[PDB]
């Protein structure tokens, strides 16, 4: 997500703006606001007056929440089998914003890892499955040929 | 080794090139799954690849309905996303900062019970004297409480120590009541109250009739139901990389990422400042009260295709007008979009009826625009710049003729005594007029009891347009 | 042709004629509430006051009295 | 009831309108009406001030319909054999509105399943019937053979 | 490229479901393109197994509401149907040679045709029906 | 279409400028008929190019049957960025949509090949920032036709449609000027609907 450009110079550097553009204001002392309030998963043993407060603006917000690490460490039910009184517990750490999303809390679940993986190699197969039409030729070889089928599933 | 027998016949990818790892494993993948169905058939395999896809999202869908909807992390969810809220919809070029505090809400009543005086508390330290009470720092607007109230004990104290924390710094502390102060215990029957007047008038709520009688409850306002953060996601509308996530939202509309309304108040506290550089204009839904862009989403009910409402409620006009006598910051919901107002920002503080003389039926309509709550922001901001600008000044060579004009000439670019100024100059201008009277202090010369006495204008609310017929004219 | 069919018959397909002649794509919409002629009497006796009904809530609050 | 198109694109998709057509019109806050009124076959147990109104425009008044879950349990007077003081109970479930029509009241019914099912039986005899004229050659035998004929009226 | 007028059909279909199945996708394909798949049925259509009894058939109408013909009777209320037209019975193609009339060269043939009309070459009139589109 | 027009939008067209005629054909003999051999290797459909116009491709149509060939969309294989739902994000996607197309690059890369010539010549000049806001508006200005419905030479003599130009300064370091052009094309033919029907009346 850069913009290839060139070194600067008293000649004139055009960078063509693939972006739009914003605008800016400003004031006296800033209306600033404390928002306050829990914003990890525990308490903090250290009181209260030695603590410090953290300035967020819109572009340090994706630093303020990596260097916070949210570690959200949890029981959660277990429904990936056919037990209904199973339980998993799970391991997150948060560092964007998009951490949030289920792409990324997947991805720090090691159950959801595989089933993913299994995903993506189910997906790699659709492209040349129904284009060479002799992969059903050979089901039927792997339907005759029991024995030495089974011996390369464990592989 | 007919496995590579597969892939030297399959001409994309034969002589091990790349890529050839990833398709080994997604052949012996399928065929472990194969036995549940014979057939031998591409086209066929190319439904029976997706109805192994449907199979497993069906497996993993259900996972993510139960690593998500946590009540560890949607309630660590739900107070950082709209923090978010309050960060993407603020301009922070428009001379706006925010600090963020890590507390938790049983160690801030402990704090309190740490200090014998709230003056020496340590949320004091991080409201009064890392801020405002400090040379050259910027002082304290308002304090977002990302709280969920109840009317017991141990959350009357905390707000009878922040009634007078907020009394101290000039900063009012907005939060929220939850469902249970109410006495509902679930939030979406809150229209079907019918009298809400005598709900407050119950002995439940001793420690809540004595905070509004109290002086410093002034700079208290709580705020709305609760709102919306957080659209579900969908294969088609809001998609995911590289996978397909429809998140089935149940019954129970715990499972919304509901968010804490005073992260929305605070947002006309500041997108009012950074039009205005002043803070009156948050009551209006066409004058700068008006959350927009919430999320919705619309689903399917019984029959009829609906939105569900990004406020918990539909907060009728009657239950509003309700609310706003009691002292509450409601949020009615525009009904069938995504947007929503505030409509009186009325704090916590009761006005107290005064006896019937001339002063009396008077200083009942002077003590009554203390309470409101949009009046106290243009005076909180007549003790955050005074403050600043008479700390610059001392150890100068000043009189008090000379204290009597550094303040006159000063406050008269915030006044347009006048009755009809257009809409740009009530609102850069937002006091009305403005009586300095410095006076002396005898005994130790040169301390000046000033008397700074301004006066705002006045909003739009409530008519009675009695229709009738005349017939002829 | 029975008295719990053609009354269940009558006030459903009637409501099949006012949806048909009616055009709902010039600004029009309509409401359907279940109540039974016994239940809302009973209703009116409900509340003290029409002002706090159950049928002064879709009436009244649900609809007109509701900012949008 | 689904023409046959192509997929779209930037060259232009021609689809025969075997059908003429409409046109719409839209104002402000639309002029909204509550029809209120007996719409089920009892009284529901929840107070008024709970359930909802649910909003029907043309589109959606199949579904609305189907919903709502009309089931019409009542007591008729039984006219199919030769008993004048004989009742037979019916159980109906509607989900669109040809569901009012006997086709599909009938069909609910389970003494009338047999009967349009005899109907059926019967049309289908029609049409082979009169085009060979051997069927009446074996009636006479059927009238011959009346032992072997009954034994097989049975199964 | 050329746009394509009309499909023959140079078939003889029947009214079981491996040519009802068929049709339901050739209604389909000529709702695409635009263009109606002209075809023929056959005499075991119409359940008669032999042609020429088919104006003994003194009720065509009722022969058409059989359970046989469900198959049929739902192709027909379908929208795409409109793009498929099935023809006529069936046309002669080649006269019998003969040594006087149409000879052939350094030979006598005279094509003795039986009493089964099956032997004279009959074509599809979804031939037939296309002259007609064209011409 | 530079040649026609000095602009270059103009390379989509089977009727205006994407239209690569007199290929060479080989008439050869077939399984029995007479064909030609296809001048493009492949027939490429409307679905497939279509297909290849999402994905990033600038396929060629042959016209089939004769010595003839056409562009319909010069797309670039950069990908429409999708933005969230808002009002700003449902504009910017349209507005970042306009930046792959690359007939439109075009116009912009003239936008940078004559700029920077243009300010080259100009360097120690006696100019002031009001002076720069006017060596550029009215230079501009000759290529912004701002009109609903001009000819068919004004639209591409003038390819351009609206222009702003917002000079600023640079502080610290003064006489370094940040300025904004912001150009606005005109907007070609690309795919309807046609949905047929009889009235019977009317």
């Amino acid at each position: 997500s850069k913009e290839g450009s060139v070194a600067p110079k008293e000649r004139i550097n055009i960078k063509y703006i693939p972006a739009t553009g914003d605008a800016q204001a400003e004031v006296e002392l800033p209306l600033k606001t404390l928002v306050v309030g829990d914003f990890k998963g525990h308490a903090e043993q250290t009181p209260l007056e030695e603590r410090a407060t953290v300035t967020v603006d819109k572009n340090n917000f994706e630093a303020v929440m990596r260097e916070s690490e949210l570690k959200i460490t949890a029981t959660v039910k277990n429904k990936l089998t056919d037990d209904e009184n199973a339980e998993l517990p799970v391991e997150l750490n948060f560092k964007s914003l998009a951490d949030f999303a289920p792409d990324a809390v997947a991805s720090q679940v090691p159950e959801l890892k595989k089933l993913i993986e299994l995903r993506e190699a189910l997906v790699a197969l659709k492209g040349p499955l129904g284009n060479i039409p002799a992969f059903r030729e050979r089901l039927q070889s792997l339907l005759n040929s029991e024995e030495s089928r089974e011996k390369l599933l464990a592989e | 080794g007919s496995l590579l027998d597969e892939i030297m016949a399959q001409t994309r990818c034969a002589p091990s090139e790349e890529g050839y790892d990833i398709a080994k494993k997604g052949v012996a993948a399928f065929i472990e799954n194969l036995m549940g169905s014979q057939h031998s058939a591409e086209p066929v395999n190319k439904s029976l690849v997706d109805q192994m896809l449907v199979e497993l999202d069906k497996k993993i869908s259900a996972q993510m309905d139960e690593i998500l909807h946590n009540s560890q992390f949607q309630a660590m969810e739900s107070a950082w996303r709209g923090l978010k809220l309050f960060v993407d919809r603020t301009d922070f070029r428009e001379n706006n900062k925010v600090e963020i505090l890590h507390v938790t809400k049983d160690e801030l009543l402990e704090d309190f019970e740490f200090a014998p005086e709230t003056a020496q508390s340590g949320l004091y330290k991080h409201v009064y004297s890392a801020g405002y009470g400090q040379f050259g720092g910027e002082p304290v607007g308002a304090i977002i409480g990302n709280y969920a109230f109840t009317p017991s004990t141990p959350d009357m104290k905390l707000l009878q120590y922040m009634g007078a924390l907020g009394a101290m710094a000039h900063a009012p502390f907005i939060s929220s009541v939850g469902p249970e102060f109410f006495g509902i215990d679930s939030f979406e029957e809150l229209p079907n109250i019918k009298d809400l007047k005598s709900t407050f008038e119950s002995p439940k709520y001793t420690k809540w009739r004595s905070l509004r009688e109290s002086e410093d409850a002034r700079y208290l306002g709580l705020t709305a139901p609760r709102f919306l953060l957080r659209v579900p996601y969908d294969p088609i509308e809001n998609p995911v990389k590289s996978f397909n996530y429809a998140e089935n939202v149940s019954a129970s509309h715990e499972h919304y990422l509901w968010g804490n309304t005073a992260f929305a108040f605070a947002t006309r506290l500041t997108d009012s400042f950074a039009k205005y550089r002043w803070c009156p204009n948050i009551i209006g839904p066409q004058s700068g009260g008006a959350v927009e862009d919430l999320p919705v989403h619309v689903f399917e009910s019984m029959g009829a295709l609906q939105s569900k409402i990004p406020t918990e409620v539909l907060i009728t006009d009657r239950k509003e007008f309700e609310l706003a006598e009691e002292g509450f910051i409601a949020l009615t919901m525009r009904k069938g979009s995504d947007n929503a107002a505030f409509f009186s920002a009325n704090s916590i503080q009761k006005p107290k009826v005064f006896p019937n003389t001339k002063e009396g039926k008077e200083a009942e309509t002077n003590y009554k625009l203390g309470t409101q709550l949009p009046y106290m922001m243009i005076i909180n901001r007549l003790a955050h710049y005074v403050k600043v600008l008479q700390r610059e000044q001392i150890g100068a060579w000043k009189e008090r003729q000379d204290l009597e004009r550094e303040l006159n000439s000063w406050i008269k670019q915030y006044v347009a005594d006048q009755e009809n100024p257009p809409a740009d100059v009530r609102s850069r201008r937002p006091l009305r007029a403005a009586r300095i009277e410095v006076m002396d202090v005898e005994g130790n010369p040169g301390w000046y009891q000033v008397s700074l006495s301004v006066r705002p204008h006045f909003k739009y609310m409530g008519a009675n347009f009695e229709l009738s017929l005349v017939g002829r004219l």
